[PDB]
């Protein structure tokens, strides 16, 4: 994350790592439930074992908490093209239960309409992980948070190089240097309303960490919401809508 | 009406049978006055762990 500020115990708690073979971060998640976990689904290609780690603030420590699970079933939206990135997102189910305690408690879903109206009307999301950080916040492993607020389509659309599809929704600053960056991606884009947090989105790319002009695309997690739910019922492989 | 200031629920509000009902989230009761939602556990969803 560019320049964001770190997560006090128990400010981030549905953040969720994922770590390769030689348990080094790659992307993160955000917890749903005991039993599920939320990524993006290119997340499944930028290692070949992964696990899922919770309650952690610094990738070069243990804290106590930092519990690690496997994975059972992952279902990946079938309808991925790791051409536009587009319908990214894979839910993860776990083969051991979380244990939600300080720092590891899970983000609301929100339900359709309701987060159309109100979150998405928000004037700023929230987004949290623990990759590159390119500003001034001592230590690289720590995880932080940074605010960024929701852009609108037409002025998202006229800045990427490459498409956003209905499902794809851009936030970040436009000249500030404050930016989801590699080693976020996956990881947790969460609207507050009154005091409660909901997910409105996963970290899926950018062109470039804070570059001037270029914001983030987060996935549309309200465009998968109905997929999400019968995702947190089956344990099958891929599966649409 | 919701729009107004949300029905002036927690979290959802809906407008059905010309009426204004709230609901929340997974892990929350709609509480008496029909606006606020209280945790059922330990850990609601949404919440920063603050303290334990």
């Amino acid at each position: 994350i560019v320049g964001g500020q770190e997560c006090k115990d128990g400010e981030c708690p549905w953040q969720a790592l994922l770590i390769n073979e030689e348990n080094e971060g790659f992307c993160g998640g955000t917890i749903l439930s005991e039993f599920y976990i939320l990524t993006a689904a290119h997340c499944l290609y930028q290692a070949k074992r992964f696990k899922v780690r919770v309650g952690d603030r610094n990738t070069e420590q243990e804290e106590g908490g930092e519990a690690v699970h496997e994975v059972e079933v992952v279902i990946k939206h079938n309808r991925f093209t790791k051409e536009t990135y587009d319908f990214d997102i894979a839910v993860l189910r776990l083969k051991t239960p979380i244990t939600f305690r300080m720092n590891v408690a899970p983000a609301c879903l929100p339900e359709r309409d309701w987060a159309e109206s109100t979150l998405m009307t928000q004037k700023t999301g929230i987004v949290s992980g623990f990759g590159r950080t390119h500003e001034k916040g001592r230590q690289s492993t720590r995880l932080k948070m940074l605010e960024v607020p929701y852009v609108d389509r037409n002025s998202c659309k006229l800045s990427s190089s490459f498409i956003i599809t209905q499902n794809m929704f851009c936030a970040g600053y436009d000249t500030k240097q404050e930016d989801a960056c590699q080693g976020d991606s996956g990881g947790p884009h969460v609207t507050r309303f009154k005091d409660t947090y909901f997910v409105t989105g996963i970290v899926s790319w950018g062109e470039g960490c804070a570059r001037k002009g270029k914001y983030g695309i987060y996935t549309k997690v309200t465009a998968f919401l109905k997929w999400i739910d019968r995702s947190m019922k089956t344990r099958g492989l891929p599966k649409a809508k | 009406l919701c729009s107004l200031d949300n029905g002036d629920c927690d979290q959802f509000c809906h407008e059905e049978q010309n009426s204004v009902v709230c609901s929340c989230a997974r892990g929350y009761t709609l509480a008496d006055n029909g606006k606020a939602c209280i945790p059922t556990g330990p850990y609601p969803c949404g919440k920063q762990t603050l303290e334990r």
